[PDB]
RNA sequence: CCCCACUAUGCUUAGCCCUAAACCUCAACAGUUAAAUCAACAAAACUGCUCGCCAGAACACUACGAGCCACAGCUUAAAACUCAAA
């Protein structure tokens, strides 16, 4: 299916961080992913302190990885990105495109309740 | 060839005129206690308006004003009745007098 | 018989039923500047329906969201984000007076 | 310009100075408001100790230290100590519901400190540990 | 903890008067509830019990909203009566 | 009953035990709102069909028997003496 990796690298240099995301990349299409897309959120502070790999961190870089992959392969990539010193938080989520949203006519109106107790003169 | 009720219901003003909400009605004060004054502008009920104001003299019986309706009656059920709580008013915001 | 008598109808004064602000949008979990304007810019809390004024549909899509930006590292929990603090208010909730 | 209520971001640049201090460098008073003891320690933005001082510090025993004449005795008592050491504006952190959660800040002010700030720092958890049961008195 | 500090829950004086200050944040905490929180968190509350007040502090909503919203239905009728003498 | 401290226990894994005011005390399915509305109260009154259960109180969530990884246990479950009420 289609999936979303939100990927939050650690601050470092440009060399760096493309050696990253090719390193993370290979690691999908080993697993047997169809790569479609690399967009990037920007280097941005983090809403709050994370602490991975022995290491204390306040920024981070926001990388997203749009993909198709066999269901067995979310399981097994989730397992490569704890192990990377580089990769700070990721998570694997279903793409929220693949998710048609129900068309919404309004806010129905909801009669207060009736007939809730006998009509009768207590 | 007599006139029917159904005839007269349909081609009555009220009937045609829709929905009160928001409609310019001229009423005529019939009645003031106080400050307050007690109109009619043609339907079931009165609406209670209080003197405006600017020029609260003007305003005696007889004079006709301008209505902007909201209700023709007020209306509302509460917790537990059986039947709806209606005040026998008529809701209306008054728009000064009509000067012909 | 008679031509003046009425004739079954539907209501055609009847008004489109109300919408959401959020009706036709879609709400992700990275789009933190709509979620932030939701929460409260003190203690970080979801409000309630009966403040944003959403419906059961789209208050559940925004308290998803949010739950996930915050467990992801995209959104804060304790405060609101100062940067969308100057962005417009569509939550019916005055603290000051 | 206007007043806002929202603490000053340290990132962004303003212009709201107190002796020439920004609110970062400004030295926080962390007030614990308990149900029976009031504790307030001074400490700069550097994470040093200034003062200290406590219902029980100023001669207060069992029953009297979870009183507002408590809390504000101990806070005339560390608004002194710390007034020595060049302290005027601080930056309340209360923390606890207790008795001397106010009357602490009043005698802050009948020492001569400045308060510029309120922060609230009570430990919420989103449920963690379980408190004590309930009690029949 | 892992939070930037003084950003929450944090509120700053105008012109010296701190009770204002304080009256503000005391306002803030109880409209979003932490005050009423921290005080059945003192002692535990247990599911049966929490689940019977949550019922009575709905059924006192509902009716409370209901009883207002005839007092301000009715409330047109407490003008001078009209017809003073029949 | 109030205060302090601490354990079994609550957690996980693997087996067991098989109870509850397990009570929304209101069986499942289908249907109706008319007629005699209905003792009372509670959560208005009924119809059709079926399964299950119950026939004064107490003895009795007992005794015996049987069965069950249960051995101070669970399930099923009487009688005698007694009262003229419950
Ligand atoms: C209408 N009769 C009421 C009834 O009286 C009963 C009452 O009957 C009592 C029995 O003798 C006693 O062995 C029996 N004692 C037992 N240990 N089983 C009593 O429980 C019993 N009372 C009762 N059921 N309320 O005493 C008896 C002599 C009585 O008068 C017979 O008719 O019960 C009495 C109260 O016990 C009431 O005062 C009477 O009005
Ligand atoms: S009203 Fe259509 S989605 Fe909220
Ligand atoms: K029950
Ligand atoms: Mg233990
Ligand atoms: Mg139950
Ligand atoms: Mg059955
Ligand atoms: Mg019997
Ligand atoms: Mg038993
Ligand atoms: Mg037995
Ligand atoms: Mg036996």
């Amino acid at each position: 299916p289609r999936y979303e990796l939100a990927l939050i690298l650690k601050a470092m240099q440009r060399p760096e961080t493309a050696a990253t995301l090719k390193r993370t990349i290979e690691a999908l299409m080993d697993r047997g992913a169809i790569v479609r897309d690399l967009e990037n959120l920007g280097e941005r502070a983090l809403p709050y302190r994370i602490s991975a790999h022995s290491q204390q961190h306040n920024r981070g870089g926001y990388f997203l990885v749009d993909f198709y992959a066999p269901t067995a392969a979310v399981e097994s990539m989730v397992e490569h990105l704890s192990r990377d010193i580089d990769v700070i938080r990721g998570n694997i989520v279903k793409h929220p495109l693949t998710q048609e949203l129900k068309e919404c006519e309004g806010i129905v109106p909801v009669p207060l309740a009736e007939k809730l107790y006998s009509t009768k003169k207590r | 060839n007599v006139e029917s009720f159904a005839s007269m219901l349909r081609h009555s003003p009220l009937t045609q005129m829709g929905p009160a909400k928001d409609k310019l009605v001229i009423g005529r004060i019939f009645h003031i206690v106080e400050n307050d004054l007690y109109i009619d502008f043609g339907g079931k009920f009165h609406c209670v308006c209080r003197r405006p104001e600017v020029d609260g003299e003007k305003y005696q019986k007889g004079t006709r004003v301008r209505l902007r309706l909201l209700d023709l009656e007020l209306t509302s059920r509460f917790l537990g009745a059986t039947t709806d709580t209606t005040v026998l008013e008529a809701n209306a915001v008054l728009l000064g007098i009509q000067e012909s | 018989s008679n031509e003046d008598l009425p004739i079954s109808m539907e209501n055609p004064y009847k008004e489109p039923l109300k919408k959401c602000i959020l009706c036709g949008k879609h709400v992700d979990y990275k789009n933190v500047q709509l979620l932030s304007q939701f929460v409260s810019p003190f203690t970080g809390c979801i409000y309630g329906r009966h403040i944003t004024g959403l419906c059961g549909k789209k208050q559940k899509e925004i308290t998803k969201a949010i739950k996930r930006a915050q467990i992801m590292g995209f959104m804060p929990v304790t405060y609101k984000d100062p940067a969308y603090l100057k962005d417009p208010k569509v939550c019916n909730i005055r603290y000051r007076e | 310009t206007k007043f806002s209520i929202y603490p000053p971001i340290p990132g962004e640049e303003s212009s709201l100075r107190w002796a020439g201090k920004k609110f970062e460098e400004i030295p926080i008073a962390h007030i614990k408001a308990s149900h029976n003891n009031t504790q307030i320690q001074v400490v700069s933005a550097s994470n040093e100790p200034l003062a200290f001082a406590s219902c029980g510090t100023e001669g207060f025993r069992n029953a009297k230290k979870g009183t507002g004449i408590a809390a504000q005795t101990a806070g005339i008592a560390a608004a002194a100590r710390a007034k020595q050491k060049g302290v005027i504006h601080i930056r309340v952190v209360v923390k606890g519901l207790g008795p001397g959660r106010l009357s602490a800040m009043h005698g802050l002010i009948m020492g001569g400190l400045e308060v510029i700030s309120i922060t609230d720092n009570t430990p919420i958890p989103h449920n963690g540990c379980r408190p004590r049961k309930a009690r029949k008195l | 903890a892992k939070h930037l500090k003084f950003i929450a829950r944090t509120v700053m004086v105008q012109e010296g008067n701190v009770e204002s200050a304080y009256r503000t944040l005391n306002r803030i905490l109880t409209m979003d509830g932490l005050i009423e929180d921290i005080k059945h968190r003192r002692y535990y509350e247990k599911p049966c019990r929490r689940r019977q007040r949550e019922s009575y502090e709905r059924c006192r909503r509902i009716y409370n909203m209901e009883m207002a919203r005839k007092i301000n239905f009715l409330m047109r009728k407490n003008r001078a009566d009209p017809w003073q003498g029949c």
